[PDB]
C-alpha cells in the first residue's frame, strides 16, 4: 500500500530528535503505553484473533492525516482497537462509551490482499535480482524506494515465513517463503541525491525476480 | 480542512481498550503487567552489549555471532519476541552499519530493548536511508568519506544488531569493562563506542 507510512526517501523533515547516548528516559513515558503491545500479544497469542502482520496493516490504514499527527504508541492503540472491532470481538460503541468520547479507528481495507506467488525463484548469495515492478494496494513489506531496482543477494534466510501480503489480510493462502538481504547501491535508489553507500532491504522471495 | 478528528484523551482510549477486553474475560490475570515487566526489565541493550563484549574477546564466538546470530544469541538465552532470527552486522575500517525500520519501528527487542522515540520518528525513518552520513553527523557521529555506510532496513523478520569496531585503548579490558561502553546507540549503529580520556 503506497501510504504515507512508506517514509524512506521523503524529503523535508528536520533533525532527528536525539544526539548519541542522550537520555531517552524510561521505556514507557506514560502509564498506558505498555497496553498496545500487551493487548496486541493477547490478540495474537491468546485469542488467535489476528496476526502481527495484520497489526502493521491496520496502522497503515489509518487515515493519512491521522497517521501523521499521532504518536507511535497511540497508533497501535488505534490499530489494535480497530482489529478488535473488525474481528467482531469489540464494538466501537462500547469503546467510545468506556473512553467517554470519540475513538476514531483506522479506515476499512480497500484490498482483499493477495496470495503467496505460485512462481518464484530460489536465489543464491551473489546473484543479481530485481524487485518486481508491481503495485499492491494491500499490505506489502516492500518500501517503494526499491520497487523495480536491482541489487545483489547478501543472505538467504534459513527460515521461512508467511507472505505478508496474504497474512496481513488474514488470508489462508500465505504459504511460506524465505527472505533475502538485497544490497542496493545508494545511487541505484536515489541517483546523485544521497550521501550513503549501500542499503540492504530484507525482501520476501515473492517480491524478487532474476535481473536482466 | 485538514483538521484533526475529535478524540478522547489517549489514556482514556487505551484503558477503554483494556477494560473492554478484560471485562470479557479475554485478558488473563496479570497479563499486561507481566508484559510491562518484560519490556522494562528483560528486553535490554545490556544483553546486546554482553554479546558484543564476548565477540570482542572470543574469536570463536565472534565468528558464530556473524554467521549464525540466532544460535549465538540462543547460547545466552536471549531469543524472544521480535528477536527470533538474528543477524549481527560487522563494522570494519571501511564499513559502518546502521539499522532502521523505515515502515514502522522493527527492532531486535530482546537484545536492544524496545526502540526509543527517536528511532520511531518520521525524521529518522525518512532520512537515514537516503542521507545516513548527514543524519549520523547531526546526531554526533562523524563518519569519514573513506567509509561506506550501509543501512539495513528491517522490512521482514530478520532482526539486526551492529557489532561495532573495538576502539583502541581497550586492550586487555574485561568483558564487564567492555560491556559498559557498548550502548544502545552503538547496537543500532548511530554511535561508535567511546573510551574515556
Ligand atoms: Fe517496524
Ligand atoms: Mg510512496
Ligand atoms: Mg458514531
Ligand atoms: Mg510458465
Amino acid at each position: 500500500m503506497d501510504g504515507v507510512h512508506d517514509l524512506a526517501g521523503v524529503q523535508g523533515f528536520g533533525k532527528v530528535p536525539h544526539t548519541v547516548n542522550a537520555d531517552i528516559g524510561p521505556t514507557f513515558h506514560a502509564e498506558w503505553e505498555h497496553l498496545p503491545y500487551s493487548l496486541m500479544f493477547a490478540g495474537v497469542a491468546e485469542l488467535g484473533a489476528f496476526s502481527v502482520d495484520e497489526v502493521r496493516y491496520v496502522v497503515e490504514r489509518m487515515e493519512p492525516r491521522h497517521y501523521m499527527m499521532t504518536p507511535y504508541y497511540e497508533r497501535y492503540v488505534i490499530g489494535v482497537a480497530t482489529l478488535m472491532v473488525e474481528k467482531g470481538i469489540l464494538t466501537q460503541d462500547e469503546l467510545e462509551s468506556l473512553a467517554g468520547g470519540p475513538f476514531p479507528l483506522s479506515r476499512p481495507s480497500e484490498s482483499e490482499g493477495r496470495p503467496a506467488p505460485v512462481e518464484t525463484t530460489t536465489f543464491e548469495v551473489g546473484q543479481r535480482v530485481r524487485v518486481r515492478d508491481e503495485y499492491v494496494p494491500g499490505h506489502i513489506r516492500m518500501p517503494a524506494y526499491c520497487r523495480g531496482r536491482v541489487g545483489t543477494i547478501s543472505h538467504r534466510t534459513t527460515e521461512k515465513w508467511p507472505f505478508p501480503d496474504a497474512i496481513g489480510h488474514g488470508r489462508n493462502d500465505a504459504g511460506e517463503e524465505p527472505t533475502y538481504h538485497v544490497k542496493f547501491a545508494a545511487e541505484e535508489l536515489f541517483g546523485s541525491d544521497t550521501d550513503g553507500g549501500s542499503v540492504v532491504v530484507d525482501l520476501f522471495e515473492g517480491y524478487l525476480e532474476p535481473a536482466a | 480542512e485538514n483538521a484533526a478528528p475529535a478524540q478522547a484523551p489517549v489514556s482514556d482510549r487505551a484503558w477503554a481498550l483494556f477494560r473492554a477486553l478484560d471485562g470479557k474475560g479475554l485478558v488473563p490475570d496479570g497479563y499486561v503487567e507481566g508484559w510491562k515487566k518484560t519490556f522494562e526489565e528483560d528486553f535490554s541493550p545490556r544483553r546486546g552489549a554482553e554479546l558484543v563484549a564476548r565477540a570482542w574477546t572470543d574469536p570463536e564466538f565472534r565468528q558464530l555471532l556473524l554467521t549464525d546470530g540466532t544460535a549465538a544469541v540462543a547460547q545466552y538465552g536471549y531469543l524472544g519476541p521480535q528477536g527470533e532470527y538474528i543477524v549481527a552486522v560487522e563494522d570494519t575500517p571501511t564499513l559502518k552499519n546502521v539499522i532502521v525500520c523505515s515502515l514502522c519501528a522493527c527492532t531486535a527487542w530482546p537484545i536492544l530493548g524496545l526502540p526509543p522515540t527517536w528511532y520511531k520518528s518520521f525524521e529518522y525513518r525518512a532520512r537515514v536511508v537516503r542521507e545516513p552520513r548527514k543524519v549520523l553527523s547531526e546526531m554526533g557521529t562523524e563518519i569519514a568519506s573513506d567509509i561506506e555506510i550501509r543501512v539495513y532496513d528491517t522490512t521482514a523478520e530478520t532482526r539486526y544488531m551492529v557489532l561495532p569496531q573495538r576502539p583502541a585503548g581497550t586492550e586487555g579490558w574485561s568483558q564487564e569493562q567492555l560491556q559498559e561502553i557498548v550502548t544502545k546507540d552503538c547496537l543500532i549503529g548511530v554511535a561508535i563506542p567511546q573510551v574515556p580520556t
